[PDB]
């Protein structure tokens, strides 16, 4: 939709990736 | 080393720069609070530049507070952390920059090299003088020494070291006060004691507890779901006709996600190590400590000890024509050769009257007998008086077998120290008594409250004695243990572990380490006294400093203390959580829904001014609840149910009602500072 | 009004507990691999004939079951859906579906969800309504029973790594629980005004001279699976207000009572299995206790309902639009929180017509997980995972390695507790910000301002809970629409069954020590008031964004 | 290919059991034991149907006793086309619908009560609603009396004759079945 959105969009994709990642590593975090 | 202290606060503020994305990543709550302080600092600059229109001050300052509650996060692992090396450094204090002497020959009146050379391999002999410093762990060639073991110990106290039986055993790191020594040495610089405990006190959350892993996947759902719903509240609110602030946003999100207990994890846990390390329990990692917490059983050990080492010394009673000083100095004597609780406390009681502190070996030509669990004696032959220091049936038995005979002067004075109820030990030199000396208990409220307290709490007691039974049921009477086990082998005694594991227990078991390697090998937690460090510590079974059988206890109360201030930070970082709803979601929807406004039960100022104020009390909830990390929970021991009912109403009830006193009060002090 | 509402839960109750402890017992029986009375040796003939035999297999080979079962039922019932008209029992000559309607049926009714987008009387024939349908009415539920005899079995079982046949357990659930128990309401059904018919549609003379077309079909035989599974998939556009679905108010505490017999029976199957009653009590109780505490606040938001009315002339002022008049304002409000709770998309009363305040306490059962009673099993497991949160954080909280019915609980099951926790709450978010930053998801709208919201978190939180309750104001037809909805559908079901079961495949392999002073005691008011207030809370936290921009502004308006 | 066939075996067995066994012993036990009922409730007179006993119908005449609104689709009355209007609270085109309804009642009823039921101004769940509560049908008692010349006790005892109850008073509602108290209505002009 906008510039803006979009990187708010992948911003936060990435910090759920990021959280999803470490609960599945949780020993090594 | 007391309670925040500017000697050590200050150098570890500047260790709180920890804000680089390389050391904040590993924690993936206080990541999302780091990368959304970045986000609104970058917006920030944005705004004050001109990029997209906004206050640009209250952004400033919403970003500036969540630097400070990274910064106030970072600086609670810094002291914990800083606790727990600071008793390290300390030993390194006096150990970097130290006199090292080595000699040529293993025989004394050799050549010696002035130089503190660190690199002493196997078979190096060095030696040492009066007031010196060890340079490493050893084993004794010969000579003897009185040696202040406080720096490993943490309280001054002489031993004495000497060639030959088990004396013969000297680290590094304390120091050596009266005499000289010889010192093969025995390990290499890198697996030694002081370098052990250095990298457990820098090796802190290496290894992270399974206890400690899952409240981490707990706080990344809790972080997940609070992201989930932040991220997705701009689309909802931009169908009312105008987005909601993504600054509001942030400092919505860093206020919903627990950053107490996500901030205060890390210094839970070096806490509960620094507490253990206190106690004199040296352990590789937490996972045994937390595991301790788990037991529903207490297995002790008292063979090759009086008592159950809840019992020391207080006090001095000639018996007649007898001086104290005479008798204090001839009972610390008799005591020097006794390396139990009880023959240590009579050492402390010694300097703490006295001040003895130093003695001379070489010039007393005085022979050691260590003390034996078969004849409850610890006795030193100086030149030809026969001093020996044990119980009363004990030196009874000693007098009926030499032709002295036993007073009968001091009968009234010990059955007057058992009418108090201590255990009473006599010391004899030759065929004369010179005074009975009392065993008054250490705990204040009683050890039969202690033991009464632990069946209450579910952890049953069990109290092994390897001696007959008629010692041991009054033992066990007066200990307040519930059940007893006497004549015991090691093969009863795996027996004895393996029917109390099959039957939905688990075993916390305290020995000697070497004597006891299968049982406590087999025992869940295993506690190792009179044990060589280097020979016990790869091998595992914490080491306990003091010998002492109720350590145990200890360890089980600092585990639980660790496992119930997680729980209870946890439940207050969850139930914050409803007041910073009421604070924040009316202040977030002031303009897309005016309406909403019903919903400010608190009478806050401005929606900038509410959000403000939920922000600094997030921050500042972590510093106030930084002495209770580090102190952990002031927990009364009751029943499982009754300890749930009691920490439920100080810290559920308390961090639902609490932010809203905190955010109303930040609210009138920004109010009448006139900032907002 | 308050005294009548009072004596309807405590009647329904009542009647709930004395229906539901034999069929617990049952259930008890059926998990404990003992056949029924009566049944073995036919069900010996029936295993041989089939071929199941006995095979004793582990959770990756029960969850491969389940998972190729609903996957055979979602490709039989959407090629159906798509070649319905060439099929027979097509009296009106309805054609096939197109791919976005049959793919979402198709989703909604594998998944035990039964969204009804469309209108069924104008869009299915009965040999779809009755051989795809119902079918999967009977199959879904009988997989979500399935999923929670494996957890209940899990959790009994010592040091084992089997978790019992997963067909086995389905033949039994379907045969003795399933197919009877639905006879037996079905036929009292068809006692009443419901249809269980085959003829073509009746043309009507009326009275003033228009005409009628009622849809006459098999609806009982449909209606009697959808209470006892927890289905909600009516044969009408109208779930359970149509005359011919609930034609009577002992009709709808049949209704009712079937909706929560399977719930109920499953938890005194659970207390009876593990060998403790305290322990299955302890869940009745909480939710028992949130679901009064929810019908008390329905009820009186609905009985103090449009405050225009009183303005605009009118004697009373009791929300009675989109209610049926053959019940009761507090009747409608009751079933609301009965189906909305238990994981069923049957509504007598339109829910887009509610009150605000009595809308926002329906989507919030929703939005926890539906757990309050909920699902065929599907809640059931949703509230042991809540339990397990419970021990978690009361095993903090006094000092012990948490521990449920004697079993440690670790890092991997705790890993999958919250991946499951985590499941449905991020599909109800990401599906309603992906349906409102659309104007495809914004042009499915009715009502204005923010009781449009309502209905898209309504619709998400349906697709992404199983329920299938709809604000059906929504125009969900849209081909957008079908496939958000059929992915959340699929995904809030698929991606809770799994971790539930790899739960129980983490589970089988444990002992289960004795409970001694300072083992945690798992029953009580004060962990029935515990096991609440986590799961209040953990809503709270969730949703409270979403309700406050939603009903709650709708409310203060 | 490993469980392949008894999956496929426990699903053939299950769809043809629960898709044509136990939808036909239902139809063959409904049609044996309640005909009537499992047929559509049919009023049938002179071998032609004027409706269901539970559907009703848009009831616009002065001398018929008016239902709830329906706001279906195509038609008012239209059972192809179930489900009420979901009109919230706060949409202005309840309260414009809802006057509308009062003022066309106000205007049909001069001589009843100024206070209009709130069953007869709301729309149903399912616009097929073929009840209304005996006091909302007592309302309009006057207008269908000046309509058909009756008196106020007969039109009360045909209502009463019409209304059904249920076991207990808080399961439901008492209830008057419009449809069939229209057809007594033209067969008492006779
Ligand atoms: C209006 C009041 C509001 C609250 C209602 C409270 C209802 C029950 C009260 C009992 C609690 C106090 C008793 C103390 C004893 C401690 C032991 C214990 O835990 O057992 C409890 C109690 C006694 O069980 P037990 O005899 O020890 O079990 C041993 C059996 O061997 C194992 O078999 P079993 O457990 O499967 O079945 C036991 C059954 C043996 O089986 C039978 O003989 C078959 C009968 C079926 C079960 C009985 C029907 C239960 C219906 C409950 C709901 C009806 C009204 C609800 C009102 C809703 C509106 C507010 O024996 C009985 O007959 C049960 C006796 C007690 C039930 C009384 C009947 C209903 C009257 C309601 C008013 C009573 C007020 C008392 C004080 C209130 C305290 C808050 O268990 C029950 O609660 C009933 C069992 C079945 C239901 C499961 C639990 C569901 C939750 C209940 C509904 C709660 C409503 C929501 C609350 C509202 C707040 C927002
Ligand atoms: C926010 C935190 C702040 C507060 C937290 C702490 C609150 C505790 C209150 C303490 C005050 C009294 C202290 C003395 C206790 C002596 C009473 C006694 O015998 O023990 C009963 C009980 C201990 O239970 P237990 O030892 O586990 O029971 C095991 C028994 O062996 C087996 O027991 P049984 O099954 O045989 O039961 C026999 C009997 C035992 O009691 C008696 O002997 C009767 C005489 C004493 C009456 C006390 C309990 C009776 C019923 C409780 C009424 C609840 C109203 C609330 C009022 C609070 C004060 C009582 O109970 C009955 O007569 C009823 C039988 C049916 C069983 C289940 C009934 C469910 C109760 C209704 C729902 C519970 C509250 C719902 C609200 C949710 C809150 C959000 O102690 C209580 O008084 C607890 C009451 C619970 C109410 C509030 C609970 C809130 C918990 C926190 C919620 C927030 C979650 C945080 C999550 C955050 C992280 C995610
Ligand atoms: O005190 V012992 O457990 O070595 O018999
Ligand atoms: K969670
Ligand atoms: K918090
Ligand atoms: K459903
Ligand atoms: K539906
Ligand atoms: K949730
Ligand atoms: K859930
Ligand atoms: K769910
Ligand atoms: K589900
Ligand atoms: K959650």
């Amino acid at each position: 939709m906008s510039a803006g959105v979009i990187t708010g969009v992948l911003l936060v994709f990435l910090l759920l990736g990021y959280l999803v990642y470490a609960l599945i590593n949780a020993e090594a975090f | 080393a007391l309670f925040e202290p500017t000697l050590v606060v200050q150098a570890l503020k500047e260790a709180v720069k920890k804000l680089n994305p390389q050391a904040q990543w590993r924690n993936p709550v206080m990541f999302i609070v780091w990368i959304g302080s970045l986000l609104t600092t970058c917006i920030s600059i944005a705004m004050a530049s001109g990029a997209m229109p906004g206050n640009a001050l209250f952004s400033a300052a919403i970003s500036g507070w969540l630097w400070i509650t990274v910064l106030f996060a970072n600086f609670a692992e810094a002291l914990a952390e800083g606790r727990s090396k600071a008793q390290a450094n300390s030993l390194k204090g006096v150990k970097k920059t130290a006199f090292a002497r080595k000699l040529r020959e293993p025989k004394y009146g050799a050549a010696a090299d002035k130089v503190p050379a660190d690199q002493l391999r196997k078979g190096d002999i060095v030696l040492v003088e009066a007031g010196d410093i060890i340079p490493c762990d050893g084993e004794v060639i010969e000579g003897g020494a009185s040696v202040d073991e406080s720096a490993i110990t943490g309280e001054s106290a002489p031993v004495i070291r000497e060639s030959g039986g088990d004396f013969a055993s000297v680290t590094g790191g304390t120091r050596i006060l009266s005499d000289w020594l010889v010192i093969e040495c025995s390990v290499n610089p890198g697996e030694t004691f002081l370098d052990r405990m250095i990298a457990m006190v820098e090796g802190a959350q290496r290894r992270k507890t399974p206890n400690e892993i899952a409240l981490t996947i707990l706080l990344i759902a809790l972080t997940i779901v609070f992201l989930l719903a932040t991220a997705t509240l701009w689309p909802f609110s931009a169908w009312g006709g105008n987005a909601v602030s993504v600054t509001v946003l942030v400092a919505l999100l860093v206020c919903l996600i627990p950053t107490t207990i996500g901030g205060l994890l890390s210094a839970i846990g070096v806490a509960g190590m620094s507490r253990m390390l206190g106690a004199n329990v040296i352990a590789t990692s937490g996972r045994a400590v937390e595991a301790a917490g788990d037991v529903d059983v207490l297995l002790l050990d008292k063979t090759g000890t009086i008592t159950l080492g809840n019992r020391q010394a207080s006090e001095f009673i000639p018996a007649q024509g007898v001086d104290e000083k005479t008798l204090a100095d001839a009972a610390q004597l008799a005591s020097l050769a006794d390396e139990t609780p009880e023959g240590r406390s009579i050492v402390i009681l010694a300097k703490q009257r006295f001040n003895l502190r130093e003695r001379d070996v070489q010039s007393l030509h005085a022979t050691f007998v260590p003390f034996t669990a078969q004849s409850r004696m610890s006795g030193i032959n100086i030149d030809n008086r026969m001093i020996r220091k044990g119980s009363v049936d004990a030196i009874r038995r000693h007098v009926e077998a030499n032709g002295g005979h036993f007073p009968t002067d001091v009968d009234q004075k010990v059955d007057q120290v058992a009418r108090q109820g201590a255990t009473p030990l006599v010391v004899v030199e030759g065929s004369r008594v010179l005074g009975v000396i009392a065993l008054k208990d250490i705990v204040k409220g009683g050890i039969k409250e202690r033991f009464a307290q632990l069946r209450k709490m579910g952890i049953k007691t069990v109290m092994i004695t390897g001696d007959n039974r008629l010692t041991a049921a009054a033992i066990a009477a007066e200990a307040g243990v519930d059940d007893f086990l006497a004549e015991a082998t090691p093969e009863a005694k795996l027996a004895l572990i393996r029917q109390y594991q099959a039957e939905g227990r688990l075993v916390a078991m305290t020995g000697d380490g070497t004597n006891d390697a299968p049982a406590l090998a087999q025992a869940d937690v295993a506690v190792a006294m009179n044990s060589g460090t280097q020979a016990a510590k790869e091998a595992g079974n914490m080491v306990d400093l003091d010998s002492n059988p109720t350590k145990l206890i200890e360890v089980v109360h600092i585990g639980k203390q660790m496992l119930m201030t997680r729980g209870s930070l946890t439940t207050f970082s969850i139930a914050n959580d409803v007041a910073k709803y009421f604070a924040i979601i009316p202040a977030a929807f002031a303009a897309t829904y005016p309406q909403l406004n019903a919903l400010n039960i608190m009478c806050l100022h401005s929606p900038d001014s509410a959000i403000l104020s939920a922000v600094i009390f997030n921050a500042l909830i972590i510093v106030f609840l930084i002495p209770l990390a580090l102190k952990g929970v002031s927990y009364k021991p009751l029943t499982a149910s009754a300890m749930l009912r009691r920490n439920l109403w100080i810290y559920g009830l308390g961090g639902l009602l609490v932010p809203f006193i905190g955010i109303k009060v930040i609210d009138l002090l920004l109010t009448v500072c006139g900032l907002v | 009004m308050a005294a009548q509402g009072f004596l309807l839960i405590a009647t329904f109750l009542l009647v709930l507990m004395v229906l539901a402890r034999p069929l617990g017992s049952g259930l008890a029986r059926l998990i404990n691999d003992i056949p029924l009375p009566g049944t073995t040796g036919v069900e010996r003939v029936l295993f041989r004939a089939l071929g199941v035999s006995d095979r004793e297999m582990n959770w990756k080979q029960y969850l491969c079951a389940i998972l190729g079962l609903n996957m055979l039922g979602l490709a039989v019932l959407f090629f159906m859906l798509l070649g319905q008209h060439y099929l027979p029992l097509n009296p009106q000559q309805l054609p096939g579906l197109s791919w976005d309607l049959a793919l979402n049926t198709a989703v909604s009714f594998v998944t035990n969800t039964n969204w009804q987008s469309y209108s069924g009387e104008t869009t299915l024939s009965y040999f779809s309504q009755m051989a795809g349908l119902t079918v999967q009415n009977f199959l879904s539920a009988a997989s979500g029973i399935a999923v929670i005899f494996a957890l209940i079995r899990a959790f009994t079982r010592q040091s084992m790594s089997t978790l019992g046949n997963a067909w086995v357990d389905l033949l039994r659930i379907t045969l003795w629980v399933l197919v009877p128990v639905a006879l037996l309401i079905a036929l009292f059904f068809i006692q009443q005004g419901a249809l269980q018919n085959f003829l073509p549609y009746q043309a009507v003379n009326t009275v003033e001279g228009a005409q009628q077309l009622l849809p006459m079909g098999p609806v009982a035989s449909q209606e009697a699976i959808k209470m006892l599974g927890t289905n909600g998939g009516g044969f009408f556009n109208a779930n359970s207000s149509h005359p011919f679905e609930n034609p009577t108010a002992l009709t709808n505490f049949v209704q009712m009572l079937a909706i929560f017999l399977i719930p109920t029976a499953l938890c005194f199957a659970f207390g009876e299995v593990m060998g403790d009653r305290r322990q299955g009590r302890m869940l009745l109780w909480a939710m028992s206790v949130i679901f009064v505490i929810c019908v008390g606040v329905v009820m009186w938001a609905e009985v103090q309902g449009n405050p225009h009315l009183l303005a605009l002339g009118t004697d009373s002022s009791i929300n009675m639009e989109g209610k049926e008049s053959r019940f009761g304002v507090l009747v409608s409000s009751l079933f609301a929180v009965v189906t909305t709770a238990a994981s069923c998309g049957a509504v007598i009363a339109m829910h887009d017509s509610f009150t605000a305040l009595g809308g926002m306490v329906p989507m919030w059962l929703m939005q926890i997980g539906e757990v309050v009673f909920g699902g065929v099993g599907s809640g059931l497991y949703g509230m042991m995972l809540f339990v397990l949160l419970a021990v978690f954080i009361a095993g903090l909280m006094i000092g012990r390695t948490p521990e449920y019915l004697g079993k440690k609980i670790d890092v991997r099951e705790m890993k999958l507790t919250a991946l499951a926790i985590l499941v449905t709450p991020t599909l109800v978010l990401m599906g309603a910000a992906l349906a409102m930053m659309t104007d495809a998801g914004r042009s499915a709208m009715l009502n204005p301002g923010p009781h449009g919201f309502s209905e898209v978190l309504y619709a998400v939180s349906s697709a992404a809970n199983n329920n299938g309750s709809a604000f059906a104001g929504l125009s969900a037809n849209s081909p957008f629409w079908n496939c958000l909805l059929a992915f959340c559908m699929f995904v809030g079901r698929f991606g809770v069954i799994i971790p539930v079961m790899a739960i129980a495949g983490s589970l089988v392999s444990k002992k289960s020590q004795a409970a001694s002073s300072g083992t945690l005691p798992t029953h009580g008011p004060l962990f029935v008031g515990l096991l609440i207030g986590t799961v209040l809370l953990v809503g709270a936290l969730t949703f409270i964004p979403a309700l406050a921009l939603g009903p709650v502004a709708e409310y203060l308006s | 290919m490993s469980g392949l066939r008894p999956a496929l075996s426990t699903f053939i067995f299950l769809l043809l059991i629960t898709g044509g066994v136990y939808p036909l012993l239902t139809t063959v036990l409904g049609q044996w034991w309640f005909p009537w009922q499992a047929n559509g409730s049919l009023i049938r007179e002179g071998d032609t149907v004027r409706g269901s006993a539970l559907i009703g119908q848009n009831f616009t005449g002065n001398g018929y006793f008016h239902g709830r609104p329906s706001a279906t689709a195509e038609m008012p009355y239209n059972p192809q086309a179930s489900g009420g209007s979901n009109l919230a609270v706060s949409n202005p085109e309840l309260d414009k619908l809802i006057a509308a309804r009062v003022a066309a009642l106000r205007a049909a009823n001069p001589d009843a009560s100024a206070s209009v039921p709130v069953e007869l101004v709301t729309a149903s769940a399912s616009g097929l609603d073929n009840n209304i509560t005996p006091q909302a049908a007592a309302w309009q008692i006057p207008r269908v009396a000046k309509a058909r010349n009756l008196s106020v006790e007969q039109l009360t005892q045909l209502i009463a004759k019409y209304s059904q109850q249920p076991l207990v008073k808080y399961i439901g509602q008492p209830v008057v079945n419009i449809v069939e108290l229209n057809l007594a209505l033209d067969k008492l002009d006779e």
